């Protein structure tokens, strides 16, 4: 991936990072059953509001090397690629091939 | 101990150049301070010379210049010793710029003196006692002031009983403003406690530890300091507390200078132990018996 | 009994007091006395402060005696600065000036 | 009672470190109860390895973590400084747990 | 009407001293000048002294004074000892368990990473607990004193911060 994408990425995380507890709280707020309509509403809106993205289903996983969005792996920060080179270096601990 | 009398962090490492605990074994890193060890790390004689200090909870005047003869704090307060010393017991009140009442400054109080005192002034009215009172009179004394109405007394007066009570009150009045001493300097309100190294704790032939006279000193004035302190926490009322502070003061005052106030501590088993003073003084102090006279290496008999 | 050098006590680095205990024999105050009436200064100097106390000052005087130099470096007695600590450790402020 | 739980990736370096965890108890105290092994994770991957496309081009990789758990039946005063002074290899997570 | 006044014993032999001051009053029968005797306790204040419900004669001075191991009275003076308040009373009754209540039912001491563990096998060291489990009263505290350094669930009162 680019630079600028990486950079988007990162400026995404630091504002989750920084919005989470507000956001959290508007959310519960929003559902919260026992909870005046008005209130639920001004939340809503409030919600809208804060900055897109502020929200955790905005931002990507890409390979923490190379910034690949596409085949990721969650254990190892890893795009495949990279990861594949990794075990093959000795790099990742434990990992080895593996047959059955 | 961490973090008793004995401690690690407040003094230094009991081994040279060693985490007492577990770190650095050899000699390249000398000072670093691990979470799991909180321990300086220097050398073996480092703890001889480091002191440590006892916050008081309660003030405390030093016995050294309460009861000296003539007392420090008795002869500058214009206050006899008798009076003092009620006051300092928790047994008798001491007034601190009352206000507009018909009451002196120096004048002490008793309980009926202060309890219908209380009803009467119960606005701008200072009545304390103890140290902390002391304290207050010691630190609001104008000693410049003084010393010009004590030399313009001992010219206006021929009276020569008086004349010589009078000299000899300037005299020390004027010393203490030569001298960057303070008048609130006599009350002890952060102990100073000494150096382990040179109050040693070494077992004898056997298996238990031949403990110092001072260790006594420093865990008693430890133990009722801990116990004022949580006190205050919980409130306790006036008589609890003002025995509290008493027994404090004693064990400072016997810490100090044991055996100058009313019968002497003991431990073991009715001798009295060796305080502070004690290590100073005497036949067997430092400086008849360490300084003057020291025993000499090369040397027979 | 005689010694040349032995073990040293704990709270005051000073030779032990014993024959079973290999101690040294008490330079005591008359004597000191007696080396005053004299004018005899350096005899007392390292009679009282290399000889005796100070632990920096006698391991240089046994590295210059079993070199052939025979000389000392002074400083202070140890048991001096326990007196500093002995005094320091009330409310009073002993120090040392310049 | 101290259970222990060790985990590894190496299985060889668990089994010695278990071997020690052991020798470290039961100078000090009595009564080890033993190297028990649980069930090892084989934590499976596949992966394509082309860089662009094919797609049955592949490797599985896995990681076996290894579980040991070791139990100490008496906990005495010295037990607790055993395996004090005596850190553990690198590469193996051990996890006591009194009670 | 019988108000309170403040004992003190040798410090350690406080419940023999109430057992004896109970055992003197119904020894020399002043029933009508005795109402309790309090050492109060929480999961122990006051540290040696000993609350007596009490009216003041020379006699009934004279028996506290007699019952053994007791030190005297602690007021103003000697004379016509001291009793203490009544308007403190009133708070004091609304709460008398402070140092153990349920306002914190989770955090004894501060967590954090300086804590100390004794109580139990463990004990006399020391170590970083990262998570705790409060709610189940649990601590992660990776001390590395017994053993290397994995997280060992101890017990809030077994630790000390
Ligand atoms: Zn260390």
């Amino acid at each position: 991936a680019k630079q600028s994408m990486k950079a988007r990425e990162v400026k995404r995380v630091a504002l989750a990072d920084k919005y989470f507890a507000k956001r959290a709280e508007l959310k519960a707020i929003i559902s919260d059953v026992n909870a005046s309509d008005e209130d639920r509403w001004n939340a809503v809106l409030k919600l809208q509001t804060l900055p897109r993205d502020s929200s955790p289903s905005r931002q990507r996983n890409r390979c923490r090397q190379t910034g690949r969005p596409h085949g990721f792996l969650r254990k190892f920060g890893l795009s495949r690629i990279k990861v594949r080179e990794a075990a093959m270096r000795g790099e990742i601990p434990g990992l080895k091939k593996a047959s059955w | 101990e961490r973090d008793g009398l004995f401690c690690a962090r407040i003094f230094g490492p009991v081994k040279d150049y060693e985490c007492l605990c577990g770190k650095y074994k050899r000699l390249k890193h000398r000072g670093v301070i691990c979470e799991k060890c909180g321990v300086e790390v220097t050398q073996t004689k480092v703890r001889r010379e480091r002191m440590g200090h006892i916050e008081l909870a309660s003030p405390t005047a030093h016995i050294w210049f309460l009861k000296s003869l003539p007392s420090r704090i008795g002869l500058l307060l214009d206050m006899p010793l008798r009076d003092i010393e009620r006051v300092l017991y928790f047994e008798s009140y001491v007034v601190i710029e009352g206000g507009m009442t018909n009451l002196e400054r120096q004048q002490i109080l008793t309980e009926e003196q202060y309890l219908d005192a209380l009803e009467e002034f119960g606005d701008e009215f200072d009545a304390k006692m103890g140290a902390e009172a002391i304290q207050a009179l010691l630190k609001s004394m104008d000693l410049e002031q003084e010393c010009e109405q004590l030399r313009e007394e001992l010219n206006e007066t021929n009276s020569e009983t008086k004349r010589k009570k009078l000299t000899k009150r300037i005299k020390l009045l004027e010393a203490f403003v030569q001298s960057g001493n303070k008048p609130e300097w006599m009350i002890l309100t952060v102990l100073p406690v000494l150096p382990p190294d040179l109050r040693p704790l070494v077992p004898l032939d056997g298996g238990r530890f031949a403990t110092s006279d001072l260790n006594d000193l420093y865990r008693r004035v430890i133990n009722r300091n801990n116990r004022l302190k949580r006190l205050l926490d919980l409130a306790a009322p006036d008589i609890i507390v003002r025995n509290e502070k008493r027994m404090l003061q004693e064990a400072v005052d016997a810490l100090l200078d044991n055996g100058r106030r009313g019968r002497a501590i003991t431990g073991s088993n009715k001798r009295p132990l060796k305080s502070l003073a004690d290590m100073i003084k005497g036949k067997q102090g430092r400086f008849r018996q360490n300084l003057l006279g020291k025993r000499v290496d090369y040397s027979g008999r | 009994h005689a010694r040349s050098t032995g073990s040293y006590s704990l709270v005051t680095q000073q030779p032990l007091g014993g024959k079973a205990q290999f101690g040294g024999q008490r330079f005591g105050e008359m004597e000191v006395w007696a080396l005053e009436a004299y004018g005899a200064a350096y005899t007392l100097q390292e009679m009282l402060t290399v000889k005796s106390d100070d632990v920096n000052g006698r391991t240089k005087m046994y590295k210059n005696i079993v070199d052939g130099n025979h000389q000392m470096e002074p400083g202070m007695p140890e048991s001096f600065n326990v007196l500093l600590k002995e005094i320091r450790s009330l409310g009073i402020n002993i120090e040392l000036e310049d | 009672r101290i259970r222990i739980r060790l985990k590894a990736f190496d299985h060889r370096l668990i089994d010695q470190a278990t071997a020690e965890i052991v020798e470290t108890a039961k100078r000090t105290g009595a009564q080890v109860r033993g190297p028990i092994p649980l069930p090892t994770r084989k934590e499976r991957f596949t992966v394509l390895i082309s860089p662009h496309v094919n797609k049955d081009a592949r490797d599985q990789y896995e990681i076996r973590t290894h579980l040991r758990l070791v139990d100490i039946v008496e906990p005495t005063e010295k037990t607790v400084d055993a395996l004090m002074r005596l850190d553990l290899a690198a590469g193996v997570d051990v996890q006591i747990s009194l009670g | 009407k019988k108000r309170w006044y403040v004992v003190q014993a040798f410090s350690g032999f406080e419940g023999r001293v109430a057992t004896s001051l109970r055992e003197h009053i119904k020894l020399h029968n002043m029933e009508d000048l005795f109402g309790e005797v309090m050492v109060p306790t929480e999961e122990k204040f006051f540290p040696g002294y000993v609350l007596v419900q009490m009216v003041m004669n020379d006699a009934s001075w004279h028996l506290v004074r007699s019952v053994p191991r007791v030190m005297g009275f602690i007021g103003g003076t000697s004379d016509r000892p001291a009793p203490i308040s009544d308007k403190e009373v009133d708070a004091i009754m609304n709460r008398l368990q402070q140092v153990g209540d349920k306002p914190r039912p989770k955090t004894l001491f501060e967590p954090g990473e300086m804590v100390r563990v004794n109580d139990g096998p463990f004990a006399d060291f020391n170590g970083v607990v990262e998570e705790v489990d409060y709610e189940k009263s649990r601590l992660k505290v990776s001390v590395s004193i017994f053993g290397r350094a994995t997280p060992v669930e101890l017990d809030f009162s077994q630790v000390e911060k």
